[PDB]
RNA sequence: GGACCUGGCGGUGCUUCAUAUCCCUCUAGAGGAGCCUGUUCUGUAAUCGAUAAACCCCGAUCAACCUCACCACCUCUUGCUCAGCCUAUAUACCGCCAUCUUCAGCAAACCCUGAUGAAGGCUACAAAGUAAGCGCAAGUACCCACGUAAAGACGUUAGGUCAAGGUGUAGCCCAUGAGGUGGCAAGAAAUGGGCUACAUUUUCUACCCCAGAAAACUACGAUAGCCCUUAUGAAACUUAAGGGUCGAAGGUGGAUUUAGC
């Protein structure tokens, strides 16, 4: 909760999504239910934090295991890498550690979304000529 | 009098007795059971005994362009219509007496191995029509509770597999035995396993898992071969696609253990590409029938290595005593390899 | 009822960053007060309440618990205790709901005139099913006439007497009005009790402001509710039951 | 009660309402404007803010109540305060100079007198203790020494012992017994307290 | 672990007794297994934090002179008040002393146990008085004020039968002479494969003017 | 517990009409009544014959319309004209219904002694207000 | 036989509770007397059902004939009915209800944990639950937003009712059906509920609350007993009302127990 006001954030400046609260059962594995039929679930679950408030693993980390949506996750030395697709061992306390990550992704998010503008902004100018 | 009269609905209501103590915890049991019958199926308004034909209600209003009057068939006439309708409801009788045969399980009074269709259709237009469900346990189950006493529910267990490597199992749980069934089958389809198949016949490799108490040791077999196993595994191998195996379950025979640890030794099991792989060699393969042949059925991806792998003299592999005394003859048993239908 | 909108497009993409919590209104509420809160750090009743979950519920278009109502109401009483500026007072208000508070000081009836040109007052009171009428004249020598009867003479009970001597009593006016009053209804006691109200409610036309609101505060000119409770059946009386069978 | 919680009881008392505005204190002044937006319960027909009205014989006459007869339980008791004060007078006039100094005749001082000094400091209450019932004995409320006063004083004038002796002379003949600290009454307090001494090992419970 | 139990899955979270924390809390919550735990090893610390500023002449002279022993110390679980009991002494002259300085410190004693960071939030103490048997000796209290004044039907029953109204019965006539088995619910036999084997087989255009 | 006129809660399969979902307590609160006549007033006579007439049309017109209604029947006097207002299904073919009508309107005038009219509405199904 | 789970139970622990409520406290009662009425038992040729809480002025907002279903005698046989049966089974039922309920929970469809065991699924600075529908609630009725009604799910007691009516199953059909005449229903007793009393805050009269008399063997006290008249009816020792006569137990009721905010 100490970064859930600035997790948030980087979300929409990047244009992507945030859960920082409270995890209710079955977000993932029961979406149909909770959001509808035709709900589309993420493609991509970035976890900033691994474990919950009570040191255990955020339930996210097997439900999307479950749901087969692949896990980038920062994993301190006291959290559990083995179902996050791609762990990344790094300090998740330290205010300039988590700053750190949020612009690494935000800026990496941005640059992908430029990248596939530009791209298909040529291909179509290409195509017309 | 008139006024004593009931409804339909209410009349069946009572004779049925479907309400009461009786059915509220099966506290009568129903070998003769008082049937609904919708006595106005046949039924045709204006049609009564004295055989009136009333204008506009049971025959034509017009008949060659003038208008029919109040007629009244003669009493010979109208025994052919009360004949008709007889037979008439004996052919309805009959119709629904003839209802189609369904193939049995295991045993007559048994459910396992009876199928149960393709898992039903996802919400989102999703499809499993290429998939067979078969059960392989129904169980009733008693529940003491604090005001109701002894309740039952039902506890199915159902497999599912398309019978090309993709196979699943669940547990169904519900008060009635077809709200189980739908959960079971509904619910597995969601967590098929793989079963890699070699040649598409058979296992890999002589599988032999403990899961729990229950022991299954199974043989990797040629074409031809069959399956020679627990019922419920053979049920389980068709679903899969496995037509060549030998298994011999040990300890506890529990139904539920031995799917689960069917399907946690059948999805452990090492190809022959991860095979070379793993130890950079070529896999070949003898085959008697073919001689002395080298038949590569794998070599690595990557490089291939230069060092032969190590000759031990003597291997350090735990053998199994069963297998052992077969071998050597010792083995008496009236009960083994005996002529069975074909699996 | 109002509908919720699509919250997703055709490519399936949610509109809101926060759509996978499943209350995405009432977060991005939470996320916008924290958000001012923070801000106000770095540059640093009677007539209104705070709306109720079901109100809220509204302006968000959500479900929501009784512990998230809590927390909301919690984090904008936060936000009020700070140095809130003019855009940190336009929010609160929003969920702010005004309380109207209903007046308890009594009407005064007008004061007439008759055809001689005294000044009198009017009005009515209820007890049980007694229902009083009486006319107080401004300027008289103390004469009570009940359905033209000397009061002593229609209450002969004490106790029905010192009822109507209350009001005036109370207010230090024995012997400064005549009352001319009708009763109906009901039995010596409750119809003493209605006139002791009606005569009340017409006393307040000639005494002070303040002289009424003690009448109010001391149970003078509110109509007694209380009256007799139904029968019911299976039962002996309005609330005694049958004896319970020796068992 | 067809009175909502919101009904607050009424407070009937003149000089309340006249106490000058300097005199009250911030807390005194809260409570008055409080009240101004409060609901106020009807004054019920007992009690007025008539200079003669007595809450504690108000009480009394209500406890001597039989079914709802409130004229006739009122009359037993003016009946009895003028039965009192008589019996003053006709002790008045027959006494000396210096005795007449002694003699109470307000009857609203002796009936006051007559129940304080019945009333008892502290009672018994029955306990069960190995299948066993002892008494104990524990200090009385203030309510419920008044309370214990009036019952035992109405009680003791409907006991049959008095034979055709009409309320107003049992009872006027009792309270004046108790004014002076005898009769039976007051017997009772004595014995009650009397036994609450024995008792007192019993207290620990 | 012991005997006594220490699986709790949030065994790593923070324990906050607190008086808000009380406020946001679900109405459904029940106090779990452990739960209590905290709860009876809490006021056990609070037992121990007071006794030993009775003892000891640095919190106060006054304190220390009264050598005031605790009965009994019980927090509440709303976290509003705490209970803390001391024993009576005999003389109610001493009682009087005890209580006035206990109450008088305990204002003070709250700051000095907010000294401890641990149980920094205290809720007010409450110095209840019990163990004494206070009631007794306020008994006491009014017996020697209070003014004592001038000092001076069958056997049958216990028989257990009402041998007289039976005796009448008999005379009032002399005057006139003169099991199934039950079967085990698990072997109780269902139709319902027959009948699924057996089969189950329950088995547009619109027009004005019609013809 | 009240059986009264009470359709019982089930697995939610149960389709009930506006009438049946409401128990008897809400007869003049939430729905009104299915006959109205003159009999029930005070100071009024002829309750008892009003009533038994209105018994008869009920199982009339049940079983001269088989499977065709929809509803209760509504039943208005005014004066001595017998109104009888039906919602009734789109099966029978509409020769049938006329024929009925004909048919019970004449039959029910020479009983009672009265001019009746029979008032039919059609619906494509049964209107269904909660399923229970 | 081992281990575990559920339920039940514990002369099982702890904490908090019950608001006319478990105990004490408050008021009037019941338990004693007579009478009224129900039940039991006994009696009778002479119904039935209810019958611990949740039966006992209960089905009955009602039995002199009728009602009536009972007993005795006599009579009828396609029978008021395209017959009939108050015959058995409420442990086949519908219908309508009691009870907890002076409760707040039930629960389809999903999801997840326990290795996919029987099972379990809450933490708000939240840790796997989401939940339609039903109930509560809201709303409505009565004089308010109060109170009282009404409402009160699922389930529990194979609870009550085949004798409200209907009805499954079995039974009777010259009788287990139908009609007629007369008759039963008492009290040796026991017991539940109620009424009236035992009196002076009373009794009688006037009055409807400023009165006069009465007041212990001619008082208080029967709505009982007996006699007479009347009302209803075809029929009244019987049912009701009134009068006359009569003037009893009863002297404020042990253990125990009921109701009321
Ligand atoms: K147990
Ligand atoms: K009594
Ligand atoms: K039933
Ligand atoms: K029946
Ligand atoms: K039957
Ligand atoms: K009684
Ligand atoms: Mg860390
Ligand atoms: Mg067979
Ligand atoms: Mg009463
Ligand atoms: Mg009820
Ligand atoms: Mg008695
Ligand atoms: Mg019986
Ligand atoms: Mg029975
Ligand atoms: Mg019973
Ligand atoms: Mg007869
Ligand atoms: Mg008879
Ligand atoms: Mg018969
Ligand atoms: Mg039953
Ligand atoms: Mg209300
Ligand atoms: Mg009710
Ligand atoms: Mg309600
Ligand atoms: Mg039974
Ligand atoms: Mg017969
Ligand atoms: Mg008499
Ligand atoms: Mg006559
Ligand atoms: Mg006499």
């Amino acid at each position: 909760r100490q970064f859930s006001y600035l997790i948030e954030n980087m979300a929409r400046d990047c244009g992507e999504y945030a859960h920082t609260r409270y995890f209710r059962g079955g977000m993932l594995t029961n979406a149909r239910l909770l959001f509808g039929p035709t709900v589309r679930l993420p493609d991509l679950i970035i976890f900033l934090h691994t474990l919950n408030n009570i040191f255990e693993p955020h339930v996210a980390v097997r439900d999307a295991a479950k749901m087969n949506i692949p896990t980038v996750g920062i994993v301190d030395t006291n959290c559990n890498p083995c179902l996050i697709t791609y762990p990344v061992p790094g300090n998740d306390d330290s205010p300039l550690a988590v700053h750190l990550y949020c612009r690494l992704f935000q800026t990496a998010i941005t640059r992908a979304k430029e990248k596939r503008q530009q791209v298909e902004a040529l291909y179509r100018l290409q195509g017309q000529k | 009098s008139f006024f004593t009269k009931l409804t339909a609905d209410e009349l069946w209501k009572g004779a049925l007795a479907e309400t009461g103590a009786g059915a509220k915890k099966g506290r009568g049991k129903r070998t003769k059971k008082k049937k609904r019958k919708d006595l106005n199926r046949g039924q045709i308004i204006g049609e009564g005994r004295y055989g009136f034909l009333w204008p506009g209600l049971n025959v034509p209003l017009m008949k060659n362009g003038a208008v029919q009057t109040i007629a009244q068939r003669s009493k010979e006439e109208q025994e052919k219509v009360e004949a008709d309708m007889i037979q008439q409801r004996e052919e309805w009788d009959r119709k629904k007496k003839m209802k189609v045969k369904r193939e049995r399980g295991w045993s007559g009074n048994s459910w396992g191995g009876i199928s149960l269709g393709p898992p039903d259709p996802g919400p989102c237009g999703e499809t499993y029509e290429d998939f067979d469900t078969r059960i392989l346990e129904v169980r009733n189950v008693f529940t003491m509770t604090a005001k109701e006493g002894r309740k039952k529910s039902i506890r199915v267990l159902v497999a599912v597999g398309n019978g090309k490597g993709a196979a699943g199992f669940s547990i169904g749980k519900a008060t009635d035995r077809m709200d189980a069934f739908r959960k079971a089958k509904n619910r597995a389809v969601h967590h098929l396993h793989y079963i890699e198949r070699y040649e598409d016949h058979t296992i890999f490799h002589d599988i032999s898992l403990r899961f729990k108490r229950t022991h299954i040791k199974m043989k990797k077999q040629p074409k031809g071969y069959g399956l020679r196993c627990h019922r419920a595994i053979i049920t389980i191998c068709r679903l899969i696609g496995i037509k060549d195996m030998y298994a011999k379950v040990s300890g506890s025979i529990n139904m539920l253990s031995l799917t689960q640890g069917l399907f946690r030794g059948l999805s452990r099991q090492e190809t022959h590409q991860q095979l070379a792989d793993k130890k950079g060699l070529h896999v070949v393969e003898i085959r008697e029938e073919c001689g002395p042949l080298p038949i590569v059925v794998a070599s690595p991806r990557g490089p291939l290595r230069k060092d032969p792998e190590p000759e031990d003299e003597v291997p350090d592999v735990k053998l199994d005593w069963e297998d052992v005394k077969t071998a050597q003859g010792m083995k008496r048993s009236v009960w083994s390899n005996l002529k069975r239908a074909a699996t | 009822p109002r509908q919720r909108a699509i919250q997703w497009g055709e490519d399936g993409r949610p509109f809101h960053y926060l759509f996978y919590t499943g209350k995405q209104s009432y977060y991005s509420l939470m996320h916008d007060v924290y958000g001012m809160l923070l801000n106000l750090e770095k540059h640093q009743v009677i007539g209104s309440r705070w709306l109720i979950k079901e109100e809220l519920e509204e302006m968000l278009v959500e479900k929501l618990s009784d512990l998230d109502y809590m927390q909301f109401i919690r984090l904008l009483e936060k936000l009020l205790t700070s140095q809130c500026g003019a855009a940190e007072e336009e929010f609160v208000q929003r969920f702010r709901r005004s309380v109207t508070l209903e007046s308890k000081k009594q009407l005064i009836e007008p004061v007439q005139y008759d055809e001689q040109g005294m000044a009198f007052s009017k009005s009515e009171g209820k007890r049980k099913t007694a229902k009083a009428e009486a006319i107080v004249y401004k300027h008289g020598s103390g004469r009570i006439k009940v359905n033209g009867i000397d009061y002593q003479l229609y209450f002969p009970i004490t106790q029905d007497r010192e009822q109507l001597m209350f009001p005036f009593h109370f207010v230090d006016r024995l012997g400064k009005h005549d009352v001319t009053c009708t009763v109906s209804g009901g039995g010596r006691s409750a119809q003493a009790g209605a006139i002791r109200l009606a005569m009340a409610k017409a006393l307040c036309s000639f005494v002070t402001e303040d002289e009424v609101e003690w009448m109010r505060q001391a149970g003078l000119l509110t109509t007694d509710p209380r009256v007799r409770e139904r029968k019911k059946p299976g039962q002996e009386g309005a609330r005694r039951k049958f004896t319970w069978k020796k068992r | 009660s067809r009175y909502s919680p919101e009904f607050k009881d009424p407070l009937i008392d003149k000089e309340y309402y006249r106490k000058p505005v300097e005199e009250l204190t911030e807390e005194e002044k809260y409570v008055r404007e409080l009240k101004k937006t409060q609901l106020i319960k009807a004054a019920p027909a007992g009690k007025t803010s008539s200079v003669f009205e007595d809450p504690v014989i108000s009480k009394f006459t209500n406890m001597m109540m039989i079914g709802g007869n409130k004229v006739l339980a009122r009359s037993l008791m003016i009946q009895t305060l003028e039965a009192v004060k008589r019996k003053q007078f006709e002790k008045y006039h027959a006494a000396s100079a210096e005795e007449q100094a002694t003699i109470e005749r307000n009857p609203y001082t002796i009936f006051h007198q007559a129940l304080k000094n019945c009333e008892p400091m502290i009672g018994l209450v029955p306990i069960l203790k190995g299948g066993r019932f002892y008494q104990v004995p524990v200090p009385l409320p203030d309510r419920r020494r008044r309370f214990l006063a009036m019952k035992w004083m109405i009680t003791e004038c409907r006991d049959k012992k008095h034979q055709r002796t009409l309320m107003p002379e049992k009872l006027s003949h009792k309270l004046l017994e108790a004014f002076h600290n005898q009769g039976p009454v007051i017997k009772r307090k004595h014995d009650l307290h009397k036994m609450a001494e024995a008792n007192r090992a019993l207290a620990h419970y | 672990k012991v005997w006594y139990e220490s699986p709790s899955l949030g065994s790593h979270s923070t324990y906050k007794p607190s008086k808000l924390e009380f406020l946001m809390r679900s109405t459904s919550k029940k106090t779990r297994k452990e739960d209590h735990a905290r709860l009876r090893a809490l006021n056990g610390l609070l037992y121990k934090a007071l006794t030993d500023l009775l003892c000891t002449p640095e919190v106060s002279q006054e304190l220390y002179d009264l050598n005031v022993e605790l009965s009994k110390v019980s927090l509440t679980p709303d976290f509003s008040a705490c209970r803390a009991y001391w024993k009576t002494t005999l003389s109610a002259e001493q009682n009087a002393h005890m209580e006035a300085v206990l109450q008088r410190s305990a204002a003070h004693m709250r700051h000095l146990l907010m000294s401890q960071q641990t149980l920094r939030n205290v809720p007010p103490i409450v110095f209840v008085q019990d163990k004494g048997n206070a009631a007794l000796a306020e008994l006491d209290q009014l017996l020697a004020v209070a003014d004592f004044g001038p000092r001076d039907t069958t056997s049958s029953s216990l028989c257990g039968i009402d041998h007289e109204a039976l005796n009448k019965q008999i005379m009032e006539y002399k005057r006139r002479k003169d099991g199934r088995k039950r079967a085990k619910p698990r072997l109780e036999q269902d139709s319902s494969l027959k009948s699924y084997l057996s089969g189950e087989e329950v088995e547009e255009y619109e027009c004005y003017a019609p013809d | 517990k009240n059986r009264a006129a009470r359709v019982r809660v089930s697995k939610g399969d149960k389709p009930v009409t506006y009438e049946e979902a409401h128990a008897p307590h809400y007869i003049a609160h939430r729905k009104g009544w299915l006959s109205l006549h003159t009999g029930n007033l005070d100071g009024e006579d002829h309750a008892a014959e009003r009533t038994v007439e209105d018994v008869f049309l009920r199982k009339f017109m049940w079983g001269t319309f088989p499977g065709c209604l929809a509803d209760q029947l509504v039943l208005k006097r005014r004066g001595n004209q017998l109104e009888i207002c039906a919602v009734v299904l789109r099966q029978l073919s509409p020769h049938k219904y006329y024929f009925l009508v004909g048919y019970s309107e004449t039959l029910l005038s020479y009983f009672y002694k009265c001019p009746v009219r029979l008032h039919l509405q059609t619906v494509p199904s049964k209107v269904v207000y909660k399923y229970l």
